[PDB]
């Protein structure tokens, strides 16, 4: 677009459209500043569902954060209201939706929605009126605080003219109910948003701690073994070296939450490449490489390497 | 009278000069000195000013 | 905290619940900026305090 | 250059300072996020030119992405237009030549380039 | 209420600018309704003086 | 703490900030030479006062 | 090395070596003050070195 | 005769009793140093003289 800086003037009068104009260029700025540690456009911060309406077939959300690619931030918490309730009747015989949020997108010549009355092009930007001004002394007067615009597409999602971020999936049970599956997940600007990865991962570190234990108990034991010159316990000492150097690493990152997954990809790399060198006779080409844009077909791979290497 | 400022000199001419210089009474820094409602709001395009103030628009007391 | 951005189209009053709101939302946006690859808080850049003034007892300040 | 922030209550003559200084605070709060783990005397994101003019002794450029390391941001697509000819004409060996993109400082009593005046150092300025 | 100049040429004039209301506290007192980073620790030396620790070191976001 | 002398060639501007530090390191100078035999916290020299005011209750210097 | 004075009048005027010899005169009084700092010669006060850079045949001061 | 510490402002008329005001303080201040051990009105360093014109009623200092 042509983003414009203004000048304040003095003698310059007032108008509505410097503010703005203002106000789209710190979120600039903080692209400009993110931009330096990011691949690809970002995701999800935290999503919860109530799947308690389900047998009635409905769907509505609860708490929803996600980041927006162009810089836009969503907040149900504190700045934004919740999107309204899905209807999956239409797609009442099928076997899965995959279900993504929806902003949509901007031009510049239009602006807000003015009530529906011209629908025609989906736009955002709905407006309401609450009354908070209690920072120095009083209540009463009225502003317009601005809302935005979020829906949910699910079936036909891919005739958007809307920018899409899936959140959740569904698939039929023997008993003909839809429920949400615990698998792969839309992308992440955490490790919060994903129970699944917080129960795997901690199973491969505590997983990890034990042939560790076990390793150390075959060689500390017997003061000539800590210096020998047997072909597997020179193998031994150097798979040692191999664990020890990158078992504090994950162990500080996996007492954590929320911290880009970009850092945790460049740590488990190298413990895969340093073991993939050991006891194998395949090829260098099973390492995944890092697909961000995808729902992320990579990162339960990956595990799997993991897991048959250590046993 | 009436406490005036700026006109900014454009010399600043306060480098201590060695080949020729001049004091008597010409010394300063860098700026000189010189002695000798109910109103609205944001709307478009002229008339938001009351020139510079813009008052008049949150006694909502007393 | 309720944060509420506004939006200026035409014959608003100006009034202080804008900005304020306006200013503490550039400071959340740039504060989760910062929390994406560190996962820290923030913490101290400088503390110098004075020393002649220790034994006559009192605790004066410089930059902090 | 100090950074002052104000107070808003209750009815307050809007004065150019109270805007002026909230976009320097907001300019100041991105780069001290941007320290956190970098270095900061910082450069050029990206730099395109023109070059069909050098069988004449003149250059122009076509695009400048530069990010100055006081953390002030340039982007020739978005609200800065390019840099006039450079000139040639004053050239004696060919190897001499080393362009800078040149920037004028700020200093707290200035302001911009009103035209009709003379100075020996200039500063931003209100094109359009 | 100080002074800030415009930055396009002209004169400047008074506006009401915000400045925290900082206070320095003690850890063995009572701190709930306050918002706290410690800075320094003070120790008691031979001369009955009071002097410095360089043992103690605060939550840092620099070396 | 810091005390910046002065560089003094032909160039500078006459700026205000020189002859305060140039002035401040002067007492520096000063005290230096006095620590080379006593070792004090400074006292006092004359203090004398005008009894004629204190049955009013009001105390007043005519030399400090 | 002759230490000149220099002489303010209504009609004199600014150059380097107005404040040169100015700054010059009063650290040479320091020296005519003292007559025990002049029975023995000039001093050393504070000297301190590291030496974990001296495996590397390297040497570096920290305060003087 | 007092002494008066002249006030470096910026923006203001500079005059010559600003630097001799400025001038005239720091030897009172080493004067001040100096009275804290020694108590008497100082004398002479190093007289010496000529002697060639003296068949002739005539003198001639040489340093002093």
């Amino acid at each position: 677009m042509k983003i414009y800086r203004p000048l304040w003037e003095d003698g310059a009068f007032l108008m509505p459209q410097q503010f703005q104009q203002q106000a789209a260029w710190d979120v600039h700025l903080a692209d400009s500043v993110a931009r330096m540690g990011l691949a690809h456009p970002w995701g999800v911060v935290a999503a919860e569902f109530d799947d308690s309406l389900l047998p009635l077939s409905r769907l509505n959300a609860t708490r929803l954060i996600v980041r927006f690619p162009d810089g836009t931030l969503i907040d149900t918490e504190r700045a934004d209201n919740l999107p309204p309730v899905c209807d999956l009747s239409t797609v009442s015989d099928r076997s899965l939706v995959d279900i993504v949020l929806a902003l949509p997108l901007l031009n510049a010549n239009g602006g807000n929605l003015d009530n529906g009355s011209e629908s025609e092009r989906p736009r955002r930007w709905k407006s309401e009126r609450v009354n908070v001004q209690e920072l120095a002394g009083h209540e009463q007067s009225e502003v317009a605080v601005l809302r935005h615009n979020l829906t949910l597409r699910m079936a036909h999602q891919e005739n958007a003219a809307w920018l899409t971020c899936p959140v959740t999936r569904l698939v039929r049970d023997a008993q003909g109910q839809w429920c949400r599956d615990p698998r792969f997940i839309p992308p992440l600007l955490t490790l919060s948003a994903s129970p699944s990865l917080m129960t795997e991962l901690l199973e491969l570190l505590h997983h990890l701690q034990a042939r560790r234990q076990r390793l150390m108990s075959m060689r500390r034991e017997n003061n000539a073994r800590l210096a020998d010159f047997a072909v597997a316990d020179v193998s031994l000492f150097w798979l040692l070296n191999a664990l020890n150097s990158a078992e504090p690493v994950l162990k500080e990152l996996l007492d954590m939450p929320y911290r880009h997954p970009e850092l945790l990809y460049r740590e488990l790399a190298r413990l895969a490449g340093s073991l993939l060198t050991f006891s194998l006779e395949h090829n260098v080409d099973a390492v995944p490489a890092y697909h961000h844009e995808t729902p992320e077909n990579v990162f339960p791979p990956l595990l799997s390497l993991l897991n048959r290497l250590l046993e | 009278h009436d406490r005036r400022r700026i006109p900014l000199k454009t010399p600043l001419t306060m480098r201590v000069h060695h080949p020729v210089s001049l004091k008597s009474r010409p010394v300063m820094g860098d700026h000189a000195t010189d002695v000798n409602s109910l109103l609205p709001d944001a709307r478009l395009s002229c008339r938001p000013a009351a020139g510079s103030p813009q008052l008049g628009r949150t006694a909502v007391m007393r």
